[PDB]
């Protein structure tokens, strides 16, 4: 709908070249840590379903789970940030290019505005 | 719009209603489906012939091909239903009621 | 939903057949080729929402070429008035409208 | 919306080339060899204007040149040409193949009397240049002014203020 | 390469129709790529004038476009007359 | 069935869906639908019995009628505008025909009748395929033409689907019919937000597919097709039943589970418009789905039903073939709500 | 030559139709004689209903099904 | 209004559709659909689509032969029904006939909208093209372009046909 | 026009032949003469009872093979295209798949009648 068609957009890129001008998410980002937690939970559920010692059965496969989730999460976060940056860029440009639709109103002080008073009793 | 277009569209609507209404034999419903293909083919051909679009002259051929695919599918299903029950009556297809 | 693999790869799997103004064999033109190209050009690059209101004239001409409702109504009106006037009997069409003309090559 | 302007009947009057299709097919090769310039001017007008009303004089020139060509044929030898187009007229497909002798006689006459050489295979189908003083039409499609496009996406990308801004999230 | 001979012997003894069909189909598949006459067929198809050749406007910078059909410029079909 | 033929048929189904998704031509989308149906019919009949034949026949008849209507809508659109490209759908009558055709392909009410019968009549693998993969193509086409979609008709069908799924699910003891009715209700939730934001439609689609894959894979792990056969699972696989109960809660839509996120986003998107009454009715109706999910959870995990003596022999044997991604689907189906803002990578 | 002759013949038939409908429809109060149904002012190929509309049914059938029925 | 041939053919088309739409036995439904296929072939002949009309006639003739075989094998009864042997079949037949006549009358008499938008009639000859061009036929060139332009269509169609053969094998396997 | 006249003439001639055949001779029909023909005796069942079809699988394949004819009949015109190499590749592809479908049904005993 709203973002589906935009000028100069490569169809299946998933990460345009203009996204590299944004700060990458830190490796200690809390969302990445949550993705790693999801990987750990997947590994534990894998151990429990297959009737293996849940905490200690397979360490290599649990590590693979955690790193796979973190790896996908990093690029997911990059794309998320890029799309939000595009949204803000477009909104600001549209506000700037249409001044008559977003006019700066007169600043009034609370000493001048008359608000009706509703007593509590 | 011409009047032949009315006639073709009425033919399509009649075939659709005939398919929707079920009497007994499954075969008659497949006949209605094939009639709907026939009407769609005629309508497409007339529109394609009237405005000289040259490259769409092939799409009625593809339409007939996939019509035949539907017809074969329906015939295979009718064979299996008749083998199960001995008749192609839609009244027998009620096991999934419960 | 729509994965534009063709646009990514530059493939042209089915775009050759979408419009009447696109490279027919032996350069055979559509009946409404000029109207369609005018509508597409005017329509191009402005987006769907803008296009309906802005290019409405070109699309209206294209639809008139495709279905010919207005021309048929005008011809029917002229024919009906002519029939009424000949029933009244004050028109007497010329010989060249009764097959009594002099044809030309 | 608007009035269609049509030529008057006196503007559509010319001397007609009233020979049948067999006569025309018998003459066709030499006619294309000789009458090429007016025909090419007319056809350039035709595909450049896209309007029959803007190329009437060129068509009248086509008729005039064809009439002079047939007048020359009638003046110098009409008997071999009559035999040739009688052949062509007999067959239902008007095949050239069915008498090459009468065509040979016609070619010999037009070569040793008028100095005409029959075009070879692949010559009448060539795309040729034609030199005309007629100005190139500025806008034959009568197009309007195209609407102005959406301006552009200009500027450098900066991170979203306060991130996503969805409910309670801080990034 | 030794057992395939016996396989073909058995096929020719029992299913000559299938052997003929496969040989003919394989020849039809492979021969057109090894023929020098398919290019001639393409060029014959390309030289058939179905449509009217619309003339070009003379701008003075076309040394290879004929001004008349009998001019030496343009494509030649002498290869076709001798073919 | 031969494994090679089965793989070929599954890839033909998937290729038909992909052809529907990657095509800009109406005829090619129709061909994709037809190829999908042609390869899909035998898969429902992989295990042969009269019920599978019935399900295949009913599915074939419904999808063939839908294909009829879709081709007729395409032809009418061509007649009123010589366009073959999937776009705004210049004619409204053709648009109504197309909307009903795609809704009947999806199973939206009042065309919902075929879904419970077909799901019950086939195996759990074919049911998984039918209720997950077969929804992508019609929803993709609906997304592509949502600008010209009529709000009155689409929203009516969506509300009808939610109501009917909730009501029909209450009466069901078989698990496949419960899954079919929940599928109908989720379809209604997906198509309600379609005229407003297709990103929310895609998000609900992905969440529903994850939950449905988890639930079918759990029902295949514990070979249960009825309520009482699933009541036995706690005596052999307690962990499976606990995971199933958490997945059911997620399906119900209670926070902080993954299932809550799609409805939460759809309600927000609808209230960005005026649209206040309809989301309220949608939530109050999804309460019914939560109710019969809780009935299943009571029968399967929160109470212990009587068992049989022969279960002692099953106690000695392991599950032979383990389906991959079951652990991943469970985790994504429960613990993903904190990652909600990542939906911005969907538009 | 055939192109030139066809252009002249079509234009003459259109002019005859123009004069005839100018005579016929002049009684109608608000009828614009010769009005086009298109917004554009470029030439539009006729429809055979605009050429043979006022002529006899024999000519109409010879123009419509003449080549199709000639076998 | 010139010999009404296209009108008559389209009316017979609708009549045949009503005939087989009634479901008054497969043998007679096949006859009705055969008649409809023939008259539709004629309808598209009258517009210049000779190849398409002939080919659809041929295809439907083959299909109806297969359907006749299948009707004698698996869709038959002691007393097959004809259009006058049953009240429901006759009622549907006459209802379809009167509906067709009613829409024809309300279309020829008045230009009033039925479903999509009101039409004109005036004879379908009016909307022709005056097209004077070509030593070939447009339809045949368009159909022949299936091999030069329509590579993708050929690929998908051939795959569908091979898959359909496999599918009928698997469905009728049995067991 | 002429094909319509030809069809009308042929149908009318056949109909007049039937009319002559039915109204010229002396008819004497009684219940025994018009009874169904078995060789000497009365039939046990009806001719409207189901008649089993042992080649039902070949009949369905005939529908799919018949539509492969609609795809190949425009081949005489397709040979006149400029780019013959892509046409010949597509025409041979359309026949190899037709040959492979025939081979598949043959090897899986699809061409054998039900016993
Ligand atoms: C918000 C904050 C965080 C919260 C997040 C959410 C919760 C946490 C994540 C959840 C997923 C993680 C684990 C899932 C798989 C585990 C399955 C399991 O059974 O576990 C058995 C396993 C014990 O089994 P075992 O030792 O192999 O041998 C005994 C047999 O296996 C015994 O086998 P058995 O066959 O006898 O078991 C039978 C039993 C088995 O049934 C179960 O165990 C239930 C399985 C849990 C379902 C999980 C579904 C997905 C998660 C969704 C959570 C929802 C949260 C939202 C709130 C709603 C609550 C539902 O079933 C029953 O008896 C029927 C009871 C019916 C009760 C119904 C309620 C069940 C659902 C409740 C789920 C709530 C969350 C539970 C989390 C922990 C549960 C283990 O438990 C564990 O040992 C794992 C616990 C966690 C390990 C972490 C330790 C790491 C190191 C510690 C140090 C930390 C950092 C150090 C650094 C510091 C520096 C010094
Ligand atoms: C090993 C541990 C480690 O490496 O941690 C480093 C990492 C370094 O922290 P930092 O970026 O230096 O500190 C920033 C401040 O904490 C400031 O933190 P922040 O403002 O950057 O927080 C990040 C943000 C985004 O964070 C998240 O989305 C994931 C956080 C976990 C969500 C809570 C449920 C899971 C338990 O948090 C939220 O937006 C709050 C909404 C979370 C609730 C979501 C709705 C469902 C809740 C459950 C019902 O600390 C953590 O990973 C904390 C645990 C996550
Ligand atoms: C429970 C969550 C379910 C998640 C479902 C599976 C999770 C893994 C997804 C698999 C990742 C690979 C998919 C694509 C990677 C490369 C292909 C690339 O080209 O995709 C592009 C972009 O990638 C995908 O479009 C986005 C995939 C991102 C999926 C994750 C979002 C999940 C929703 C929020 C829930 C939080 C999940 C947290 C992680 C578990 C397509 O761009 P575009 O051609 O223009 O889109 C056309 C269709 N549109 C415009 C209508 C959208
Ligand atoms: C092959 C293609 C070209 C053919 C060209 C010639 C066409 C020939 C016409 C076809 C009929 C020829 C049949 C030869 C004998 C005629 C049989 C029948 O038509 O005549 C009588 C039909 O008449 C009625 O039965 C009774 C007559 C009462 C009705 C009056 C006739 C209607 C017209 C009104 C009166 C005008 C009389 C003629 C003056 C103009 C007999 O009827 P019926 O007895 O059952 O059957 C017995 C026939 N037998 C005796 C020969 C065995
Ligand atoms: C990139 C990754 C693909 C992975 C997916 C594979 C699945 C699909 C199979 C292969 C993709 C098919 C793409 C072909 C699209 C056709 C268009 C393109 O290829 O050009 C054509 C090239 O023609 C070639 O013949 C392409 C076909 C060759 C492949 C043979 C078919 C085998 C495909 C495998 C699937 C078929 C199922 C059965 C297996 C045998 C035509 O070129 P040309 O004629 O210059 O231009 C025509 C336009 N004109 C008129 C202006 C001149
Ligand atoms: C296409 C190849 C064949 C051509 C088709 C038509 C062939 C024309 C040949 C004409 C030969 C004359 C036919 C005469 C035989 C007709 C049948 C017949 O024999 O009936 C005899 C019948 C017996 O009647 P009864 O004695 O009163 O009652 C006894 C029963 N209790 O007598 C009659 O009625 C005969 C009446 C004369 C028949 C008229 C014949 C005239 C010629 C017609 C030819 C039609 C061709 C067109
Ligand atoms: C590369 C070319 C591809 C296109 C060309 C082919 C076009 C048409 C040919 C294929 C059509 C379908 C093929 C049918 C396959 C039949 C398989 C089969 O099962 O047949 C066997 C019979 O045949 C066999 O035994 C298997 C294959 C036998 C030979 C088939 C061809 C082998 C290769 C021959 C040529 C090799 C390459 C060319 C070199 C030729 C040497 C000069 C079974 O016989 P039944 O009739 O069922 O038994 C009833 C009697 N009791």
């Amino acid at each position: 709908t709203m973002m589906s068609g935009r000028p100069g957009r490569v169809p299946l890129q998933f990460l345009p070249n203009e996204a590299r001008s944004l700060p990458p998410p830190k490796l200690t980002d809390p969302r990445l840590v949550y993705m790693g937690f999801l990987g750990y939970c997947s590994g534990l559920i894998d151990n429990a379903i297959r009737r293996r010692p849940v905490v200690s059965a397979g360490l290599h496969r649990q590590l693979l789970y955690v790193t796979s989730f973190v790896f996908f999460g990093y690029y997911l976060l990059k794309r998320q940030d890029y799309m939000y940056a595009l949204r803000d860029h477009d909104m600001f440009a549209y506000v700037k290019s249409h001044p008559e639709d977003f006019p700066e109103k007169d600043k009034k002080t609370y000493g001048e505005i008359l608000e009706e008073f509703h007593p509590v009793r | 719009m011409p009047l032949v277009y009315m006639n073709i569209i009425m033919a399509f609507a009649i075939a659709l209603a005939g398919l929707l209404m079920y009497r007994s034999h499954l075969m008659s419903s497949l006949l209605c489906l094939e009639g709907m293909m026939l009407s769609l083919f005629i309508m497409s051909t007339l529109i394609i012939l009237n405005t000289h679009f040259t490259l769409a002259n092939m799409m009625p051929i593809i339409l007939l091909v996939f019509a035949a695919c539907e017809a074969a599918l329906g015939l295979s299903l009718l064979v299996m239903v008749s083998n199960t029950y001995g008749t192609d009556y839609v009244q027998n297809l009620n096991l999934l009621q419960c | 939903p729509f994965f534009d693999v063709q646009k990514r790869l530059g493939l042209d799997l089915d775009r050759w057949m979408t419009i009447q103004s696109a490279e027919q064999p032996h350069k055979i033109p559509g009946r409404c080729h000029a109207f369609e190209k005018e509508w597409i050009e005017c329509a191009h690059g402005i987006g769907g929402i803008r296009a309906e209101k802005e290019c409405k004239i070109e699309f209206d001409d294209f639809v008139e070429c495709l279905l010919r409702q207005k021309t048929m109504k005008r011809l029917s009106a002229i024919k009906r008035q002519r029939d009424k006037l000949i029933k009244e009997g004050k028109y007497t069409p010329p010989p060249h409208h009764l097959g009594k003309e002099d044809p030309r090559p | 919306p608007g009035i269609v302007e049509l030529p008057t009947l006196e503007d559509l009057k010319v001397q007609e080339v009233k020979v049948s299709s067999s006569v025309l097919k018998a003459a066709a090769h030499h006619y294309g060899a000789q009458c090429d310039k007016p025909n090419k001017e007319f056809m350039l007008c035709r595909w450049e204007e896209k309007d029959p009303r803007r190329c009437l004089e060129e068509g009248k020139l086509v008729n005039q040149c064809a009439l002079d060509f047939f007048r020359q044929i009638k003046r110098h030898c009409a008997e071999p040409f009559t035999e040739y187009w009688t052949c062509i007229d007999y067959s239902g497909l008007q095949l050239f193949r069915h008498c090459r002798k009468q065509q040979a006689k016609f070619d010999e006459c037009v070569l040793d009397k008028l100095g005409w050489v029959r075009p070879d295979l692949g010559e009448l189908s060539k795309v040729t240049k034609v030199k005309t003083d007629r100005p190139l039409p500025e806008n034959p499609y009568h197009s309007r002014a195209r609407p102005e496009p959406n301006p552009e996406a200009e500027g450098d990308l900066k991170p979203a203020k306060h991130g996503s801004r969805l409910f309670f999230w801080t990034m | 390469a030794g057992r395939i001979a016996s396989f073909l012997k058995n096929a020719w003894a029992k299913e000559p129709v299938l052997v003929a069909s496969f040989a003919i189909g394989g020849l039809a598949i492979i021969l057109p790529s090894l023929s020098p006459y398919t290019n001639y067929a393409i060029r014959i198809n390309r030289a058939t004038p179905y449509n009217y050749p619309v003339p070009l406007r003379d701008d003075g910078n076309m040394p290879d476009v004929p001004s008349h059909p009998q001019d030496p410029q343009g494509p030649s079909l002498e290869w076709l007359k001798n073919l | 069935m031969n494994p090679i033929i089965y793989t070929t048929l599954i890839m033909t189904v998937m290729s038909g869906t992909m052809l529907v998704m990657i095509s800009s031509h109406w005829l090619l989308i129709w061909i994709g639908f037809e190829m999908n149906l042609l390869a899909m019919i035998p898969v429902l009949m992989k295990n042969f019995n009269p019920r599978a034949t019935e399900a295949a026949t009913k599915y074939f008849l419904t999808q063939a009628t839908a294909s009829m209507m879709l081709m007729m809508a395409i032809i009418i659109n061509l007649l009123y505008s010589g366009q073959w490209t999937i776009t705004k759908m210049f004619n409204p009558v053709a648009m109504t025909m197309m909307t009903m055709a795609l809704a009947m392909k999806l199973g939206l009410s009042p065309f919902h009748f075929w879904v419970p019968e077909v799901t019950q009549g086939i195996s759990l693998q074919a049911g998984l395929l039918l209720l997950t993969w077969q929804k992508l193509a019609p929803l993709s086409v609906l997304c592509q033409i949502s600008q010209s979609i009529n709000p009155n008709l689409m929203l009516t069908m969506a509300m009808l689907s939610i109501l009917i799924g909730g009501w029909g699910g209450l009466n069901q003891t078989q698990l496949r019919k419960i899954m079919a009715y929940s599928s109908i209700a989720h379809m209604g939730w997906m198509t309600a937000v379609l005229p407003y934001n297709t990103t929310m439609t895609i998000l609900n689609l992905l969440i529903y597919i994850t939950m449905t894959l988890a639930m079918f894979m759990l029902l295949i792990h514990s070979s249960a097709t009825t309520t009482l056969s699933l009541s036995h699972t706690w005596n052999k696989m307690p962990v499976i039943t606990s995971l199933m109960m958490v997945t059911l809660l997620s399906m119900g839509g209670l926070p902080p589970l993954s299932g809550f996120m799609p409805k939460w986003m759809i309600i927000q998107e609808m209230t960005k418009n005026e649209s206040i009454i309809m989301p309220t009715l949608m939530a109050m109706t999804a309460l019914l789905n939560l109710y019969f999910y809780m009935r299943l959870a009571y029968s399967s995990s929160l109470t212990m039903f009587p068992s049989t003596n022969n279960m002692k022999m099953k106690w000695q044997f392991e599950h032979t073939k383990q389906m991959k991604l079951l652990p991943t689907m469970i985790v994504l189906s429960t613990l993903v709500l904190p990652m909600t803002p990542a939906l911005s990578s969907l538009n | 030559l055939f192109q030139a002759e066809k252009d002249r013949r079509v234009l003459q038939m259109l002019r005859e139709n123009l004069e005839e409908e100018a005579i016929i429809m002049k009684d109608v109060p608000d009828w614009k004689v010769g009005e086009s149904v298109f917004h554009t002012t470029r030439w539009v190929t006729p429809m055979m209903g605009e050429l043979y509309g006022l002529r006899t049914n024999e000519e109409i059938l010879s123009a419509t099904y003449g080549f199709i029925w000639y076998t | 209004m010139t010999m009404y041939i296209a009108f008559i053919l389209s009316t017979i088309f609708v009549i045949g559709f009503v005939g087989f739409s009634s479901k008054p036995s497969p043998i007679y439904g096949g006859l009705g659909l055969i008649v409809s296929g023939g008259v539709g072939c004629g309808i598209v002949l009258n517009f210049g689509g000779s190849f398409l009309g002939l080919m659809v006639f041929l295809i439907y003739l083959g299909g109806m032969l297969v359907v006749f075989g299948y009707t004698t094998a698996m869709a038959t009864e002691m007393y097959p029904e004809v259009w006058v042997s049953n009240k429901t079949v006759f009622g549907a037949f006459v209802s379809g006939l009167m509906m067709e006549f009613c829409m024809v009358y309300y279309a020829l008499k008045e230009e009033e909208v039925e479903i999509i938008f009101k039409f004109n009639g005036l004879g379908d000859w009016v909307i022709y093209d005056t097209g004077d061009s070509g030593f070939f036929s447009e339809e045949a060139m368009g159909i022949a372009a299936l091999y030069s332009y329509g590579t993708w269509l050929v690929i998908v169609t051939g795959w569908s046909l091979l898959i359909g053969v496999v599918v009928i094998m698997e469905i009728t396997r049995g067991n | 026009m002429n094909i319509m006249l030809t069809l009308l003439t042929n149908v009318t001639l056949a109909s007049l032949l039937v009319l002559i055949a039915f109204w010229l001779p002396q008819l004497n029909a009684y219940s025994e003469k018009t009874s169904p023909y078995e060789c000497g005796f009365d039939p046990m069942g009806s001719a409207r009872l189901p008649f089993s079809m042992k080649f039902f699988l070949v009949a369905i394949t005939f529908l799919l093979f018949d539509l492969e004819i609609a795809l190949l009949l425009p081949l005489p015109w397709a040979s006149q295209t400029n780019n013959l190499k892509t046409m010949l590749t597509m025409a041979l592809f359309l026949l190899i798949l037709l040959a492979a479908s025939l081979a598949y049904e043959w090897t899986q005993k699809g061409l054998e009648w039900a016993e």
